[PDB]
């Protein structure tokens, strides 16, 4: 029943004052995009930065199985939009937040389907 | 600032290609200088963006289900910044395959790890990008001679796996070059040596073969042409610039919907070569894409 819970171990490392995973690939874009969380092309707006998916995936960066029965990655081959205020640690941001299935935005950082 | 500072880079002028210069040491006035990049942008993101900005001005064939292979996509960082720019640049649906001698994580549809000499593929490709560079090239213990290594593989790969009408972008430097590679540029409708403005302080250049004809259009001597490239770089200092990176509005490659036909040997008349030269045609099979990596087994 064992399994390496790398998502947890990383937060415990960030709370332990650890250095966030670097070398996340920031993309050049107009910053006039939709603002959606995970897109097929950079969609950052004036308040976000677009990054290559693979570079922001904890599982891809650490060479460990993904938490999906098949082993499919939902970031690889796509672009993740990260608020400019949290762009110093994109991997940690994608682990701590979730995407709204209705508008496709970040809950608490764009999503407003509660309005 | 110069007029070409607002360009993504500079292409070797035609008059330098027609000279017969002897090989001299490359001595750039600004060698070592670093360009000022936009906040948080990696050098290879800026470099691939300017390359793609320039490729947008050429007669590239861009069909549906386009096939692109990217060699030397890894980095010491463990990520593939160049593959990220290509993914951004190529139309949705484009098949992107990358490879490198060292392990790395990529946004490519499929990644192969190992010497490029162990990579095999049943099908042809529409575009080939090589950023391969052997670090041992830094040890200059003798005359700058034509290099073997991956260049031998690349020359064979272009001749057997590049679709007619297809294009290539191969990275070279003063000492990382191959004479047979320059000779192949003559097998394309048009070619050039392109220098990005963000890395103008380097002897680095991307040899660009535009629209492969499968047959020589002009006779090129690689030893003479590489000497011509050095003469150009030595006599034309290029101002470092990242200006082209601030306008990303027209960046994505337009899907021309170039026709893909499976014509055979002996059906290639003059009209076909004319359409190939303008990127209006791609000649190759449209079968499933299969790639493999040889695995040597020892004790
Ligand atoms: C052009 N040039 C070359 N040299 C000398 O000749 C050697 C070999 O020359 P080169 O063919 O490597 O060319 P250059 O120095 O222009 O290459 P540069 O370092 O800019 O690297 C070009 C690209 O290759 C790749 N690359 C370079 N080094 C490595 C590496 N170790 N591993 C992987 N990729 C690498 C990178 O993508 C990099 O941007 C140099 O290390 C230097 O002593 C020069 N010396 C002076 N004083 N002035 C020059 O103008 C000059
Ligand atoms: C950029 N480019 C240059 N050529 C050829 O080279 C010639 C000179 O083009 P150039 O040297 O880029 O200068 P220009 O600004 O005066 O056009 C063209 O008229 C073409 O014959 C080209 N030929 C093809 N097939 N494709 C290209 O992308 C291409
Ligand atoms: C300039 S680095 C590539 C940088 C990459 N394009 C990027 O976006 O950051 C050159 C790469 O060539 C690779 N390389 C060198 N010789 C090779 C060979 N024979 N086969 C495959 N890859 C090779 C090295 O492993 C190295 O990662
Ligand atoms: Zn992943
Ligand atoms: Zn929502």
């Amino acid at each position: 029943a064992f399994a390496v819970d790398a998502a947890k171990a990383y937060k415990d490392y960030l709370a332990s004052g650890g250095q966030p995973i670097t070398n996340c690939v920031k993309m050049l874009c107009t910053h006039t995009g939709t603002g959606q969380a995970i897109t097929v092309t950079p969609e950052a707006n004036m308040d976000q930065e677009s990054f290559g998916g693979a570079s922001c995936c904890l599982y891809c960066r650490c060479h460990i199985d993904h938490p999906n029965p098949k082993g499919f990655c939902d970031l690889k081959g796509k672009y993740v939009q990260i608020p400019t205020t949290c762009a110093n640690d994109p991997v940690g941001f994608t682990l701590k937040n979730t995407v709204c299935t209705v508008c496709g935005m970040w809950k608490g950082y764009g999503c407003s389907c509660d309005q | 600032a110069s007029s070409q500072a607002w360009q993504p880079g500079v292409a070797m002028p035609n008059l330098y290609k027609m000279q017969r210069m002897l090989l001299e040491k490359c001595d750039l006035q600004n060698y070592g200088d670093s360009a000022t990049l936009p906040k948080g942008i990696m050098m290879n993101v800026a470099k691939y963006t300017q390359l793609c900005q320039y490729l947008n001005t050429l007669t590239l064939a861009v069909p549906y289900n386009m096939r692109v292979i990217h060699f030397g996509a890894g980095s010491d960082k463990g990520v593939a910044p160049g593959t990220a720019v290509l993914r951004q640049w190529l139309p949705t649906g484009t098949l992107l395959v990358d490879s490198d001698l060292n392990d790395f994580v990529s946004d490519a549809d499929s990644t192969l790890i190992g010497d490029c000499a162990t990579v095999h593929t049943a099908n042809k490709w529409d575009l080939i990008i090589s950023d391969m560079y052997d670090p041992k090239t830094k040890n200059v213990t003798k005359e700058n001679d034509s290099k073997e290594g991956f260049f031998t593989y690349i020359c064979g790969f272009i001749q057997q796996k590049l679709a007619l009408g297809g294009s290539v972008a191969i990275k070279i430097t003063e000492h990382s070059w191959n004479a047979d590679l320059y000779k192949l540029m003559g097998h394309f409708a048009w070619w050039t040596a392109f220098v990005t403005n963000v890395n103008a302080s380097s002897s680095e250049a991307f040899l660009i073969g535009c629209n492969y004809l499968g047959k020589p259009r002009e006779q090129i001597d690689g030893y003479v042409m590489h000497a011509n490239y050095i003469f150009w770089r030595n006599t034309n200092p290029i101002q470092l610039s990242s200006y082209s990176l601030f306008d990303m509005s027209k960046f994505p490659l337009k899907l021309r919907g170039t026709a893909v036909m499976s014509l055979k040997e002996g059906q290639i008349n003059d009209m076909i070569l004319s359409l190939l030269s303008k990127g209006r045609l791609i000649i190759r099979e449209n079968n499933r894409v299969v790639i493999s990596s040889d695995v040597l087994v020892n004790n």
